[PDB]
């Protein structure tokens, strides 16, 4: 977990940003 | 009217001049290298002993 | 003058002093049209900084001098006299960069630092139309900079308006021989991003669809590049761009539905992108785990564990060990998992015998191998004998908590 779930959390998270302008 | 003209220009010129001369006076990181970069990574970097195996380890330094 | 036009044949070395001696002359006979001419035929010939700044202050003080003089006293003369002055004092920004494009012409900097110094984006295009023309791609220096202008060209007409004329212009762009793939991300990339805010992502994926048309042997095309010693463009090569399967992957995965399933199109789309990177061997470790994160996301948990056997194999041991860890956290405890306690067993014997055989620290590996080993059956005296075979089998402090817990365990 702490090594690669870690960061991918993060990158499902800043994903977050990139669905603001999908649906925009 | 134009000495107020050329005092500015002057004024100016002075400034671009000092700026010019100052111009002439010179006068977490490895889980992110893909299959083919660990590929060339690990490929560029990776008691006593018989007479036989000695004499072959003495020809290949030769 | 004709002994003047024989040491210039004869001395070329010290043209500075050579053109000062002779400016000297033409401002002592009168012939002030002749100076200013003279000196800037100079201005636009010099090539050092320290040459151009002798010149330029020395046409900057005759132009004070000469207007001062006559303002002494005739009307045009001095309107004109004064008109150069202010202009040489202006423009002294753009005999700057005049420098530099002539020190290196191809040197994409300074040509992003002549746009800058445009009064008017009227202006900025015509300066990016003549960087285009004056640069050649084989010579760029920096990879990834001649990309950028070609983006920042694009960009200033995605500003103002017409988008029809920034998409015709990158048109051209991807047709350029670039040299190095850098300059390509920089505009498909950007390319892609501009479109996604106007004509929504299903356009956005097809920006990028269209570089990642993989070929067939891509070994073989790999090895012509690599091996052409800058010969041969990067448009051939696109394919094996990690910047662009990034950015292509992020856009169909933010695009992919918090409730997508197997038989919704984008979900499949992404599996194909996900399967095609690894199958380049593009795929990173953080990759590794993003395509099985997405996937557990999805309820698609037994075709996730595919994902792990598929890519540790290819890394090395020590990165194997952390995409161990995640195959084992997710196979023990996970409600959709259906691998039977003797798979699991399975795994975690392979995992220990690998990752050992090359020396890696396998301290986590054993305490979740003797906690599994706790749950699935409840032999408390296996858990312990695996405890002890990992602190039996140099990081000495490890040993020493893997002997701390079998012990008190026991």
């Amino acid at each position: 977990m702490p090594s690669l779930r870690d960061l991918s959390l993060e990158r499902d998270q800043e994903l977050n940003q990139l669905r603001a302008r999908i649906n925009q | 009217k134009l000495d107020e003209k050329l005092k500015e220009l002057k004024r100016k010129r002075v400034d671009v001049s000092i700026k010019s001369r100052k111009l002439a006076d010179r006068e977490e990181k490895a889980f992110h290298y893909t299959v083919q970069e660990y590929d060339a990574w690990e490929r560029r970097h990776p008691g006593g002993i018989s007479y036989d195996q000695l004499a072959k380890l003495s020809y290949e330094k030769t | 003058e004709e002994f003047m036009r024989q040491m210039n044949g004869i001395y070329p070395d010290k043209w500075l002093f050579l053109i000062l001696s002779l400016a000297k002359y033409y401002i002592s006979r009168g012939r002030l049209d002749s100076c200013g001419d003279l000196l800037k035929k100079s201005l636009q010939q010099t090539l050092r900084y320290s040459d151009f700044d002798r010149i330029y202050n020395f046409y900057l003080l005759f132009e004070q001098e000469c207007s001062q003089f006559i303002l002494g006293k005739w009307t045009e003369k001095l309107q004109a006299h004064m008109a150069t002055f202010e202009s040489l004092i202006n423009l002294y920004d753009i005999y700057l960069n005049d420098v530099a494009l002539r020190q290196d012409s191809n040197l994409v900097e300074t040509w992003m630092k002549r746009v800058s110094l445009q009064k008017s984006a009227a202006e900025k295009c015509n300066v990016y139309s003549e960087a285009i023309l004056k640069i050649d791609p084989r010579k760029v220096g920096t990879p990834g900079s001649f990309g950028r202008l070609w983006c920042s060209y694009g960009d200033l007409y995605w500003r103002s308006n017409a988008i029809s004329t920034a998409r015709e212009l990158w048109t051209q762009s991807l047709k350029v021989p670039y040299p190095y793939i850098e300059d390509l991300e920089e505009i498909y990339l950007n390319w892609a991003d501009r479109e996604l805010d106007k004509e929504g992502v299903e356009r956005a994926f097809s920006i990028l669809e269209d570089a990642l048309h993989v070929p067939t042997n891509p070994e073989i095309l790999l090895e012509k590049y690599k091996n052409g010693h800058r010969k041969i463009p990067a448009q051939t090569v696109l394919f094996n761009s990690l910047r662009i399967w990034s950015k292509y992957i992020d856009y169909l995965e933010a695009y992919c539905p918090k409730d997508a399933n197997s038989s919704d199109k984008i979900f499949n789309k992404t599996k194909m992108a996900y399967n095609t990177v690894i199958d380049l061997r593009l795929i990173t470790p953080a990759m590794a785990e993003n395509f099985a994160l997405f996937l557990q996301n999805h309820y698609e948990v037994m075709e996730s564990f595919q994902v792990y056997e598929k890519t540790i194999p290819l890394f090395p041991p020590e990165i194997q060990y952390e995409l161990w860890i995640e195959y084992l956290e997710v196979a023990t405890s996970h409600q959709l998992s259906s691998l039977s306690p003797e798979h699991i067993r399975f795994l975690f014997e392979k995992a220990l015998k690998n990752l050992c055989s090359n020396g890696i620290d396998c301290k986590t590996i054993f305490i979740a191998y003797s906690v599994f080993e706790e749950r699935i059956s409840g032999l408390i005296s296996k858990s312990i004998e695996i405890l002890r075979r990992g602190a039996v089998i140099t990081h000495l402090e490890s040993r020493l908590q893997l002997w701390r817990m079998c012990i008190s365990k026991a």
